[PDB]
């Protein structure tokens, strides 16, 4: 089915924040913001692999 | 000091004898003053001391008995007589409408009635200032204050203009300017008003009213409140019978408990006086509003709610119309708070409203109608209350504070939202971000209060939104200096996330101790928190004791398998120390993702997974696995997006080094795909280093190098990683800066031990170092790219590892010693060892030998083995036989130097007298 | 020219590395935004600040019967003020400017 | 004639005299969060009013 019912963990759970998941640890150990590539990818790149 | 009390007696001229008859205006007064206008009659009396007698009877509590006399002067004296007459009925009605306890209509009757006979007054004289001084003061007790004070300088200006009319000049009016001082206090000019009270301080020290009180007002007003008090004393020192001054003695009392206590004991003491004091001016001033607000203060701090309540109803309520209002407002605002306390919001609303609605400055009361609506679940609403306090009040620490905690309650709740963008998220957290610093910014400033070490808590979690998470280590260890210095528990709530604030900087040994405390601090029979704090000491002792953390892992999967952290965990440590045969794996992980097949964490370590092994299962399933995951659980999931890119990435390359027509244009297509999904990732995230650094690859692989150099270096200043250390080496081996090239290359090999990529790097950096010897016809580094590709060889057949590898670095080999052998061979003598040339004789033939063994094999086409074969046969006859002409060459060479020391020797042997 | 060793860039995401859990903190009712001890905080700095204003008349009220001569005798001059008058320090203290 | 390192000592008590009494109220709790109540609770001082 699904995983089993344990009542123990699931007040863990509610007693648990998420310092670092998954996702954000693709952050590093100090931000960098990297949003300006969104615009340079599609000056540098795209628009010159585009030429086919 | 000076005196103007009045005359205790009064003699009248009697008419029949020629001599007085005497009446002490203390005592003398007949209860009813009838029985004084027949004396006044008969003897016919000035008017003067019809006066005299009413103005006795008014200063000593009988003011009724003053006006009646002088109602019956009325009839005795006829038309300009009147005048004075008229003038002292004003002044009196005018002091029975400052009835304090009196009613709204009875006040407009003595009102209507002083205006009459002044009126009368200024129709016998109009310039008698008593008459004039009367309009001004109408004009104040009718609120009009513009038209007071204006009156009052038409006035001040007509009378400097009838003595410069009549060639004189006039010393100040104390008056005038005791109406002109209160009307600039109305006008909340305090300073100016201050500068009048103090000029009337030096003109007349015993002025009634006291203008002491004023000047303390001022003073108030001016924040120099201490000094306020002071005069405020002087004034009850020189008078203990003016309640007004006591009243004002008595805030200062309530003011200097808190300002002047130096500990609890010192406190009680102060405020325990002061409520004292408030009982005894109370017992006998009960219709006092100042006094009945400071009863509701009381009533308030000691719990009694209802009390308050009842002062507001039965008594503040019935004489309103005649409070002022600034004072309405705090007894309405205590009503409030009373509310508020018994937790019926609706009516603490109503009632902040009214106190707003009296005083719209209220501070406290605004502060409280935002709380009743954070209490009615108005949080918008009571934001936009607070920050239009907040645009007149910005240095308000506890207005901060509030702010703060509501934009980081808003943070919060955006972040466990799935529809916030990360715009609306970084714009949250840096609103509350700066409420709250500078809340801590104001608090410490002042050095009498404590900062509410709540506020160090939520901004150490704000920290942790913005990605830095030593600002959140040090703000929640200031958090725990504070409460140790108060002498205060520590949670262990506040243990253990300072532990895992240590953890994630790198200090394992204090995260381990902080970690012990908690546990220490927690019952023996409880395991919900017990189950975090095992699995919290096993996370952090996983690079140091692994074999506690691999023991406390398989606790807790086998007595509590839900909890998903451990089962990721103890899978990955067996996993990558080979612990854990592949077949019982690839079964662990399937039963760990189709029992938990919507949690994102076992989604990325099952694709992690399949990514890892490169054998058991490969880049088909890692690409349905991440679609699946984007297109049925997330599909803005950085993660899933990132691998989908990276696979899109090596088929991209993979196609870009093929001639087919249809297919090296999927391979434009990938590109483009992969471009895409890291675009998307940095529109979910712009912190998303490792999307930046796919950017970063895709970059170098168009052979676009200074950007992608740029990216990888940014990237590395966040991310300590073998991937983009190797990066960096990859793409300044294609800068042909081969020096930081091999910097770098032996640098990810310095740091991060990993075996199955270190024959790689030694052969890479085999190929740099050739590089640069090409490039320098050098055999230093030709020797140097040797033994590293000697030992890139010896580790791939220890690994075993692909015969792809091992043949291409035997051809590496064995193109370095013909490489050394060919540019030995073009050297000066002088620049040759013999032996150097004999190493690279034996050399040679090892080159041969391996270039044999690479024609034979039935499988090698990176050369065409026909350059091959013609590189056996020259290794085998010629390039051989040139090495020993130069090796002959060298050693003859070697002796010709001994030929010609010996002949040196010889001439310095010669030259001897 | 002729050194065979292929050049890879990689990415390489990494497995999740779940780190030691935080655990949410106890409620404290008395530092939420809508405590009522932000208010006290506050009330302690700027206690009876509202009162000291007596009423509309400034706790000073106007009588014109306070000053002998005058009203009874037609004698203004008790209203143009002592002159060559002696303060005494503890009034003295009081033109000063605030601080 | 250095005989003054008796009076740069009454200094620096006097100095830490300072810090105990600014120590003493920041801990005082009628200056702290909901000790004004506590501390107005603990008064032996009853009015007697109803109104």
């Amino acid at each position: 089915d699904s995983e089993v019912s344990d009542p123990v963990v699931v007040e863990t759970m509610k007693h648990e924040r998420i310092l670092v998941d998954h996702n954000s640890a693709l952050r590093g150990a100090k931000p960098i913001n990297f949003g300006y590539l969104i615009k340079d990818a599609e000056l540098k790149l795209v628009q010159s692999i585009k030429g086919s | 000091y000076p005196s103007m009390e009045w005359p205790t007696s009064l003699d009248i001229p009697l008419k029949a004898s020629e001599e007085l008859v005497g009446i002490d205006l203390e005592t003398d007064l007949p209860d009813d003053p009838t029985d004084l206008k027949t004396l006044l009659v008969e003897e016919n009396s000035e008017k003067e001391h019809w006066l005299t007698i009413a103005l006795a009877y008014c200063n000593h509590g009988k003011t009724n008995e003053g006006i009646k006399l002088i109602e019956m002067a009325l009839d005795v004296f006829q038309n300009s007589e009147r005048a004075s007459l008229h003038t002292f009925l004003t002044w009196a009605h005018l002091n029975l409408a400052k009835g304090q306890s009196l009613s709204v209509e009875t006040k407009e009757h003595e009102l209507t009635q002083a205006e009459l006979n002044l009126k009368d007054a200024i129709g016998f004289d109009p310039t008698w200032i008593g008459n004039m001084l009367a309009t001004v003061e109408l004009y104040y007790q009718r609120g009009h204050y513009d038209k007071a004070l204006e009156t009052s300088d038409l006035f001040v200006k007509s009378i400097h203009a009838e003595d410069h009319r009549s060639g004189r000049q006039s010393k100040p009016n104390c008056l005038f300017l005791l109406l002109r001082a209160k009307l600039l206090y109305q006008k909340k000019n305090y300073m100016a008003s201050l500068k009048i009270f103090q000029e009337l301080l030096v003109i007349n020290p015993v002025l009634q009213p006291d203008p002491r009180i004023g000047i303390g007002l001022c003073f108030w007003q001016l924040k120099d409140s201490k000094m306020a008090i002071k005069s405020w004393q002087r004034a009850l020192q020189l008078n203990p019978k003016n309640t007004s001054a006591s009243i004002l003695v008595l805030l200062g009392e309530f003011r200097e408990s808190f300002t002047n206590s130096t500990n609890d004991k010192t406190f009680k003491e102060a405020f325990t006086k002061a409520l004292s004091d408030l009982n005894n001016i109370f017992s006998e001033n009960q219709h006092n509003p100042v006094l009945l607000t400071l009863l509701q203060t009381y009533y308030y701090f000691k719990g009694d709610y209802q009390t308050v309540l009842d002062i507001y109803h039965h008594r503040i309520l019935k004489m309103s119309p005649m409070i002022a209002k600034i004072v309405l407002s705090e007894s309405s605002f205590w009503c409030g708070r009373a509310h508020y306390a018994l937790g019926d919001y609706r009516k603490s609303f109503i009632m902040f409203q009214e106190s707003l609605k009296k005083n719209e400055d209220n501070l406290l009361a605004k502060l409280g109608l935002g709380q009743t609506q954070i209490k009615n679940n108005l949080l918008e609403e009571s934001i936009i209350t607070f920050e239009n306090l907040y645009k007149t009040n910005e240095s308000l620490q506890e207005l901060n504070y509030i702010l703060g905690m509501l934009y980081a309650g808003k943070a919060f709740d955006a972040k466990t939202a799935k529809n916030t963008s990360a715009k609306e998220q970084s714009n949250l957290n840096e609103k509350a971000l700066k409420y709250l610093e500078r809340y801590l910014k104001l608090t410490l400033a002042t050095k009498n209060q404590l900062v509410i070490s709540r506020a160090y808590l939520v901004i150490s979690q704000l920290y942790e939104l913005q990605n830095q998470y030593k600002t959140s280590l040090d703000y929640l260890s200031k958090a725990l200096e504070e409460m140790e210095f108060i002498k205060k528990e520590i949670p262990l709530e506040v243990l253990n996330n300072l532990a895992c604030y240590h953890f994630i900087n790198g200090d394992f040994i204090k995260a381990d101790d902080l970690f012990k405390q908690a546990k220490a601090k927690v019952s023996d029979k409880d395991e919900s928190v017990n189950i975090t704090l095992e699995y919290n000491i096993a996370r952090t002792n996983e690079k140091n004791d692994c074999e506690k953390s691999e023991s406390i892992y398989s606790q807790v999967t086998s007595l509590h398998p839900a909890y998903i952290a451990a089962r990721i965990r103890n899978l990955y440590l067996k996993f990558a120390q080979s612990k854990i045969e592949d077949s019982d794996m690839s079964t662990e992980m399937n039963k760990l993702l189709d029992l938990n097949k919507s949690d994102l964490e076992i989604r990325s370590f099952y694709g992690w997974y399949l990514k890892n092994s490169k054998e058991r299962k490969n880049n088909e399933k890692s690409t349905t696995h991440n679609k699946e995951t984007l297109v049925k659980y997330n599909s803005h999931d950085a993660y899933a997006l990132i691998s989908l890119a990276n696979l899109y990435v090596t088929i991209a390359r993979d196609g870009k080094k093929s001639r087919n027509p249809k297919e090296q244009e999927k391979s434009k297509h990938s590109y483009l795909k992969a471009i895409q999904l890291y675009q998307k990732v940095l529109q979910v995230d712009p912190f998303n280093i490792f999307a930046a650094q796919g950017l970063a690859i895709i970059f170098a692989e168009s052979k676009r190098l200074g950007p992608a150099l740029e990216i990888l270096r940014k990237v590395r200043d966040s991310l300590d990683n073998e991937d983009v250390q190797l990066n960096l080496a990859h793409c300044y081996l294609e800068m042909r800066e081969y020096g930081k090239a091999i910097e770098n290359y032996e640098l990810v090999l310095k740091k991060f031990d990993n075996e199955k990529t270190r024959p790689h790097i030694l052969n890479l950096l085999g190929r740099a170092w050739y590089a640069r010897a090409i490039k320098e016809r050098s055999v230093n580094f030709y020797q140097k790219a040797l033994e590293n590709a000697k030992t890139a060889l010896d580790l791939f057949v220890k690994e075993s590892s692909k015969s792809k590898f091992i043949h291409s670095v035997k051809f590496n080999i064995a193109l370095l010693h013909f490489q050394i052998a060919e540019t030995l061979r073009r050297s000066n003598p002088k620049f040759r060892t013999v032996q150097q040339i004999k190493d690279s004789l034996e050399g040679l033939k090892e080159g041969l030998e391996l270039f044999r063994e690479l024609n034979d094999l039935k499988e090698f086409n990176m050369i065409p083995k026909e350059e091959l074969e013609q590189r056996i046969q020259l290794g085998e006859t010629t390039m051989k036989s040139a090495l020993e002409r130069s090796l002959n060459e060298q050693e003859e060479f070697e002796k010709e130097q001994s030929a010609k020391i010996d002949e040196a020797r010889k001439i310095l042997e010669e030259n001897e007298l | 020219q002729e050194y065979i060793a292929p050049i890879k860039y990689q990415n390489s995401l990494p497995v999740p590395q779940l780190p030691p859990k935080l655990l949410v903190y106890p409620e404290s009712p008395e530092t939420n935004a809508d405590s009522s001890q932000l208010i006290n905080s506050l009330y302690i700095k700027t206690n009876v600040t509202n009162l000291i204003q007596q009423d509309e008349d400034l706790g000073m009220p106007v009588d014109l019967m306070k000053f002998p001569g005058l009203l009874n005798k037609l004698d203004s001059k008790l209203l143009y003020g002592f002159d060559n008058v002696k303060l005494d320090k503890d009034d003295r203290i009081l033109l000063r400017d605030p601080r | 004639k250095a005989k003054e390192i008796a009076q740069q000592e009454k200094l620096q008590e006097d100095k830490d005299a300072k810090d105990k009494r600014e120590k003493e109220l920041l801990v005082a709790q009628f200056r702290r969060l909901g000790g004004l109540e506590r501390m107005v609770g603990e008064l032996d001082i009853k009015f007697d009013l109803k109104f």
